[PDB]
């Protein structure tokens, strides 16, 4: 099978600014009795399929901005966005047709703008979730840039593990930012055995780690 | 108007089966192929075979052969995906995407089928209040099988400050989201919030006011 | 159809 | 005399847990940091992070926030990886390695971990014969999991000529591999050829006489 | 994250003679207070973890032979062999840790050696296999060099695809050459089916393709 | 540790 590798994995542009995306592939995809490269791009954002941007390498395809344009030969190609506007944040695919069909892995395209700090937000469990025997602890974290953040839950000071999990939006077409949401998950039981409930986040636009709390029963 | 319709969501149980539609409209298939193509949660594409929409000749990925089957009916305009012996790895988006000789790029795709393979049986979320210059406020959309769940606020009225963030799939198997919004805190005695809550599966509509 | 087959 | 031993390898099903440890003799942990690095088969190395084995501090690699967790106990010299919601792709072999203030160079690598991520089940292999001025002969072991197995011919005194190849994974979700000897033409009717299959994930022992 | 360029992926070389790796990173990797580039080479073997040559872009482990030697600064580095030994046929991998830590793609390392055609060998399913309800049959490509090969699998002439998998060695130790193993998986009903069994062979040392085949 | 942060 054909292997594609993309490079890099994710890239972080300001508005206007020139996206590179890199793709290799372990065999040449060059036909030499037609000069067809069979490689082409595509443009994936979420809930959708993917859309076709470029094809035999370099070809744009109908009603695709001329901002987009693809370049190589054989087994190293390239697909440049000049000048990056909001719409084209986006994973994209290199994808070979030569031999049956292989994708790359996707590189992801993000907007890049000023540090940002999350502002941070602890809620309890409710009390109607408690009577199911179950508590669950919700850590907010919202609109900071760049988009790695961490957050580490405490009970009454000790660090806790393998009990949350969390997520993150995509970044905020408006504001080009960030939230990230934590859970931490504890037995009613575990619940009423401790007071203090903190999460505590660090990230590039704080000076130093914020810590939001409760005490239960308050 | 060319386009690719494929059939609806599908959840099966491992060791079942899953046949997909793809009903082809707008152009002449006899000239195309169909392709199949999935994408699980947060991977690459990755190619499962073809069929030629012609003669019905296949060509399938060596990863799926032996569990897969691609048809076509001309009278139905529709091509097909059966994958057998379903296991938890095949949780996935299936495309149909049609291609041609002398083209090689996929230019027409279908919406997409998201099939989920879990022992988890269809349930419905319990949906719990994350109570409050500016404030935080949202809902818990706990424990419901399968994905997805829509969140709106104020049915649709509020939107700035809408946080809706991906589910999380918990060790129970039961998927799990949080819905904030932020807000002016003086709002907070007078304007109501309340989080609308679907999980069309389950047939669920609930509504949380989440108050101070 | 293969690229590599294209004629 | 320094070393870092890890635990055995593990299978898991996706959505499982895995947790990996590696124990460090011969020095005092409380001067370094260790770190997780972890190899898919045939691909790059991946850093998924650190931890400062003095005050227990960690740093993770983005691409597994909010799913690794590294720890260590001082009184055991031991250092823990745990990789939770477990999908396919996280099958790989898991390494730790030691680095410090002043180095930021991995001199001391732990053996390696394999963690699969399959919904398949331990499965010892069937091993079939490839019946043969040179001769091929060789054995197919089909349908084991996990990974490895080893091949030797005659209990390793033949060892000229043997090609054993590197396992494919069948649609099946279980492994098969050749492994094949060039000898003497002249020498089948004389030479008894014997391969020595072990599966050791399923305490798994196999002899096959193959002849002409 | 910082990214790391490694260039050739590839590079084959006689016995004695010189090898150059290539890393190239997305910037520097130069603190200038302490004057260290933070780059390192591992060597990599198969069942092995990497093994550490070359660290602060030029600084030569203990133990490791001073043929391998570590240059560059700032943003392009190169790791030579002065003279290739047997035992330096490996996977080499650069690595910075200014920031983080992050790992160039590879580069194979391999002995150059005169193109040899492969020997082809088809086998046919056992009897006891039969018993089972499957059939596997199985094309050998023997002691060949470059590694690249094509097997392409005809059954009563029509070509296969999807329906076989492959794998191949790396390089011998004592000839330089590659293998491969291609396996045609059939049911056993549909194996009944059809007639002649072949694997067409091509590869650069063949000046025509090459079939071996069966008749069931 | 990061090599950058080394005094």
């Amino acid at each position: 099978d054909i292997v594609m590798t993309q490079s890099p994995d994710s890239l972080a542009v300001s508005l206007g600014e020139r996206a590179t995306i890199n793709c290799k592939s372990s065999q040449s995809l060059l036909n030499a009795r037609t000069g067809k490269n069979y490689l082409a791009w595509y443009q994936q954002k979420p809930g959708q399929p993917p859309k076709l941007l470029i094809y035999w390498a370099s070809t744009r395809e109908s009603g695709v901005p001329d901002r987009f344009s693809g370049s190589g030969s054989g087994t190293d190609f390239t697909l440049t966005i000049s000048s990056l506007q909001a719409e084209d944040v986006a994973v994209y695919y290199c994808k070979q047709s030569y031999s049956r069909r292989t994708f790359g892995g996707g590189t992801k395209v993000e907007i890049k703008r000023t540090v940002a700090a999350p502002s941070v937000f602890i809620f309890p469990p409710s009390d109607e979730q408690l009577k199911s025997g179950t508590a669950s602890v919700v850590c907010l974290l919202n609109n900071f840039y760049p988009r790695e953040a961490k957050v580490q839950w405490k009970v009454d000071n000790a660090l806790q593990s393998g009990n949350s999990q969390e997520s993150v939006t995509e970044q905020d077409s408006k504001d080009s930012t960030y939230s990230l949401s934590s859970t931490l998950t504890l037995s009613k039981a575990d619940y009423e055995k401790h007071k203090v409930y903190a999460c505590e986040v660090t990230h590039q636009g704080l000076s130093s780690p914020v810590t939001k709390s409760f005490n239960r029963g308050e | 108007q060319v386009q690719l319709v494929q059939s609806g969501a599908e959840v099966k149980k491992p060791g079942a089966s899953v046949k997909v539609s793809c009903k082809a409209s707008g152009f002449n298939i006899k000239d195309y192929y169909m392709h199949w193509v999935r994408q699980a949660p947060g991977q690459r594409l990755e190619w499962m075979g073809w069929i030629d929409l012609e003669n019905a000749n296949t060509i399938y990925d060596a990863k799926f052969q032996g569990r897969v089957t691609i048809t076509r009916d001309t009278s139905a305009s529709t091509a097909y995906m059966e994958l057998s012996s379903l296991r938890s790895e095949d949780t996935a988006v299936y495309y149909c995407a049609r291609d041609a000789y002398g083209r090689y790029f996929y230019d027409v795709w279908g919406q997409g089928t998201l099939v989920t393979v879990s022992s988890a049986s269809t349930k419905g979320p319990s949906v719990f209040p994350l109570a409050p210059g500016t404030a935080a406020l949202g809902c818990l959309v706990k424990d419901y099988f399968p994905e997805p769940v829509t969140v709106s606020w104020n049915s649709g009225a509020l939107t700035s400050g809408v946080h809706t963030f991906p589910a999380v799939l918990q060790s129970s198997g039961l998927y799990s989201l949080s819905s904030v919004v932020t807000v002016p805190s003086s709002s907070l005695g007078t304007q109501t919030y309340i989080c609308n809550v679907n999980h069309k599966p389950s047939n669920t509509k609930v509504d949380k006011k989440v108050e101070p | 159809q293969d690229g590599n087959e294209e004629m």
